[PDB]
RNA sequence: GGCCCCCGGCGCGCCGGGCCCGGGUCUUCCCGGAGUCGGGUUGCUUGGGAAUGCAGCCCAAAGCGGGUGGUAAACUCCAUC
RNA sequence: CGCGACCUCAGAUCAGACGUGGCGACCCGCUGAAUUUAAGCAUAUUAGUCAGCGGAGGAGAAGAAACUAACCAGGAUUCCCUCAGUAACGGCGAGUGAACAGGGAAGAGCCCAGCGCCGAAUCCCCGCCCCGCGGCGGGGCGCGGGACAUGUGGCGUACGGAA
């Protein structure tokens, strides 16, 4: 029974929940296990970045996130095609490739080509045998580093372009933003009917002739 | 800390602070929010006016990020930028006015609470209030819409 | 007179240049192939027509073509499938009519 | 190629030809036992799309299944309980008849490992099916690398666990908004995830 | 820290086999899983609401089609598999 | 009234293989209550929960979009944090109740049928030799059997592919 003021509150402890309580006494033991396993995987992939493969830059979806930029899942085929890396090979040099990515705008594409180009510059492809054929880099850039790269490879940093102080032309000052927005709202709202009434009026003008 | 709790001080006394006329029985009201309409009604309708009943429109697949529009007041617009933009300005003598990209700092709308200091600006933002616009103009600045 | 890009209204959103890529090969599925067409109609002269199809042809002949569609919708399910079927049946019926006139 | 023809013909099931044949097949099948090993696949085409291959150690049992729904096995009515659960007649099994068909083929030939099934007709009383089975221990399967996944002992009794194409369908899993139940492994697992008090160390 | 066993795992040599295994550029061809989808339905199920998912029964497809696009339907553009 | 092909079917203590029961903490498929709550109770709730049956593995299941979205767009599955006790359901009462985005753990992608080309170019079992043999394999040689054109193998599968 409720007594004088309080949130009329609904707890969800009506099922047999104590049968399915999940404690976290693992977690330290877990955290270590991951960490060992992590250090092992590094050591196995000896001069290769611990990170993984290189991954594309990509914008988030939705109005909310929109402005931010992450690492994506893998580079698109167009981006590999333009960079000039054979897709089947790109996997073998540590370049993530997804093939389900569309590519809508050319601003996101050229950026991601630039990424791969830069990667290919600062990559040290070892030759297959110790005897050195084409592609494989010099023994200088090899002895000076068979070094792993700690952290994510060529990390993405969401960055801003500084706008210098303008002078405010008599035109910026002239603008009526709030009004403009109200107008722009109503024209989206009313576009469709306006077009139907105009289509009606056009039919009335043609009907007047016959 | 049981040490501090009340049951330590109740030891010895019969009823354990629950009285002996009426006792501590199991669920004398009913369990939980039972009787909202009948027999607990008065509490509900003098501390939760409007619990019972429907109202307004349903909306099936609500996704909150569509309606994302965090606001900021003129009150503290200059807070977004380093003091030395607001200082290199009220100085300078070009009549420059520094830009304030509000969307960079994580606010989409610019609403209009507060006095804005007499010092020109260019506020870039997704949305503006009417008053926020007006105040900005009165300072001697320019609102700027961005996508 | 100052056309700032807006986040709201008709020609809204961030103004970005569009690449016009090759459309994915996945998108061309169901496109009727010359050899598949031949197979399809090669079998429509072996197997012939279904019973409901035949009944609809008889309605269409009579020029009672709404009742034909009402029948096909109840039979097939949707309107759009029923309409697309009624056109096929009307095409078949026409190519019989052209074939008879010789 | 002939298979595409066959395929398109079999889609004309209301046709005069295929209806004749289906009636004659279905008569014939009805006049045999509920489970018999077909010497070759009634539908060669279908079998290939489902992964049959006309080599040794692929088998095909044609299995009959009784049709219609599932009446509640309780004496008289007497589903004693709240009258939500009073139903006995108009209620319906979760798995399909085709799955039941496979499950029975699987039951019978324990060594054999159910791959996949297809349909061959239906009377009022029965349905008919054709379950492709495989020996996991016939060298021609063992040594062929592309099949030797079935010889692994995780694939014991696929049909029993809800893992053939048919018995997958009851589980109610696909990508996208039309699912969510089964957004872990399976129906049961999501419930499990959703009804765990995760009780953290620090809270 | 030591010695002794054994076993693993990886490094080099020899033999036996297999193995003549690319990429871009322009042309000519090639292309998709049916009693399934879909509909009606009844019963269970779901937060899923003029049907979220699974079922039985009846109907029962197409190929610039088909599916999705969280309010039933028709017209219509788009998007997306 | 024979002999011979094949088809569909039998029988063998025929040659050689496999399956059967157990365990069940975790896992997959079915099946499925009622105490209970609602201060009564029938829908609801308890709960797709206990009991019931089935089948597994060292994990299982899931998984390479008939996906999300509606953005300047993301890009298999699983797991955690969040979303969120929210959208929604509900004698709109009791009560119940997800998903996308965002940040992480991890990270890996592939193969058929078909359509086509290639003298079936493929597979299984016999038998003789050389090695190897306590996870029955390699190489060679047999007019030695069989499977297979009612389609085996190489190329190839939507991220396009072939010539
Ligand atoms: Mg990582
Ligand atoms: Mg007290
Ligand atoms: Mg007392
Ligand atoms: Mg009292
Ligand atoms: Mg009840
Ligand atoms: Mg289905
Ligand atoms: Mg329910
Ligand atoms: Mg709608
Ligand atoms: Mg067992
Ligand atoms: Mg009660
Ligand atoms: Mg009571
Ligand atoms: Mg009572
Ligand atoms: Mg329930
Ligand atoms: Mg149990
Ligand atoms: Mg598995
Ligand atoms: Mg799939
Ligand atoms: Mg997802
Ligand atoms: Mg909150
Ligand atoms: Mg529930
Ligand atoms: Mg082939």
């Amino acid at each position: 029974a409720p007594s004088r003021n309080g949130m009329i509150l609904k707890p969800h402890f009506h099922k047999d929940w104590q049968r399915r309580v999940a404690t976290w006494f693992n977690q330290p033991a877990r955290k270590i296990r991951r960490r060992k396993a992590r250090q092992a995987r590094a050591r196995r992939i000896a001069p290769r970045p611990a990170s993984g493969p290189l991954r594309p830059i990509v914008r988030c979806p939705t109005v909310r996130y929109h402005t931010k930029v992450r690492a994506g899942r893998g580079f698109s085929l167009e981006e590999l095609r333009v960079a000039g890396i054979h897709k089947k090979v790109a996997r073998t040099i540590g370049i993530s490739v997804d093939p389900r990515r569309r590519n809508k705008s050319t601003e996101s594409l050229q950026a991601n080509v630039q990424r791969l180009k830069e990667y290919r510059s600062k990559l040290v492809l070892f030759p297959r045998k110790p005897s050195a054929p084409k592609k494989g880099d010099s023994s200088a850039e090899e002895l000076k580093l068979a070094t792993q790269l700690t952290g994510p490879v060529m990390p993405i940093r969401n960055v801003f372009k500084k706008e210098k102080a303008r002078v405010i032309t008599e035109e910026e000052k002239n603008f009526k933003a709030f009004a403009s927005l109200r107008m722009a709202r109503a024209n989206a709202r009313l576009f469709g009917i306006r077009a139907k009434r105009a289509k009606e009026a056009a039919e009335q003008d043609v009907e007047k002739k016959k | 800390p049981s040490r501090l709790r009340k049951t330590r001080k109740l030891r010895g006394h019969v009823s354990h602070g629950h009285g002996r006329i009426g006792k501590h029985r199991k669920h004398p009201g009913g369990r939980g929010n039972a009787g909202g309409m009948h027999h607990h009604r008065i509490n509900f309708d003098k501390y939760h006016p409007g619990y019972f009943g429907k109202v307004g429109m349903r909306h099936y697949h609500l996704k909150r990020n569509q309606s994302f529009c965090p606001t900021v007041n003129l009150d503290k617009l200059w807070t977004l930028v380093s003091e030395q933009t607001r200082v290199n300005a009220a100085k300078n003598k070009t009549g420059a006015a520094p830009i304030i990209d509000v969307v960079r700092s994580g606010y989409y709308k610019v609403l209009g609470k507060g006095k804005l200091p007499k010092q020109p600006v260019i506020v870039k933002a997704k949305f503006f209030s009417r008053r926020a616009e007006e105040k900005i103009k009165g300072v001697g600045g320019a609102c700027v819409l961005v996508a | 007179a100052l056309r700032y890009p807006m986040a709201v209204g008709l020609n809204k959103g961030h103004k970005v240049t569009k690449n016009v890529s090759k459309p994915r090969h996945s998108r061309r599925r169901g496109r009727l192939t010359k050899h598949t067409k031949f197979v399809r109609d090669m079998i429509r002269e072996v197997c012939g027509f279904a019973p409901y199809e035949r009944r609809a042809m008889e309605l269409l002949k009579v020029s009672k073509d709404k009742r034909a569609l009402k029948f096909i919708k109840k039979r097939v399910g949707t309107h759009i499938r029923a309409k697309r079927k009624r056109e096929e049946l009307s095409s078949v019926l026409a190519a019989m009519r052209k074939a008879a006139a010789k | 190629g002939a298979y595409k023809y066959i395929q398109e013909l079999w889609r004309k099931k209301q046709s005069d030809v295929m209806r004749f044949l289906l009636r004659v097949r279905c008569w014939q099948y009805r006049q045999l036992s509920a489970l018999h090993r077909a010497p070759r696949p009634t539908r060669p085409d279908k079998a290939r799309r489902l992964g049959y291959k006309a080599k040794q150690g692929y088998v095909i049992y044609r299995i009959r299944v009784r049709r219609g729904g599932r009446k509640r096995p309780v004496p008289k009515g007497a589903t004693y309980g709240k009258p939500v659960h009073h139903g006995v007649n108009q209620l319906k099994f979760a798995r399909s008849l085709q799955s039941v068909a496979e499950e029975r083929a699987g039951r019978h030939c324990g060594a054999l490992r159910v791959l996949n099934s297809y349909w061959v007709g239906e009377d009022s009383t029965y349905k008919f099916f054709e379950v492709i089975l495989i020996d996991p221990f016939h060298k021609a399967i063992r040594r062929n690398p592309d099949t030797q996944w079935i010889t692994k002992p995780v694939h014991k009794h696929r049909e029993m666990r809800g893992l053939t194409s048919a018995g997958r369908k009851s589980r109610g899993l696909g990508k996208g908004h039309k699912f969510h139940h089964t957004i872990g492994g399976s129906r049961r697992a999501a419930w499990r995830r959703r009804n765990t008090l995760q009780l953290h160390r620090y809270r």
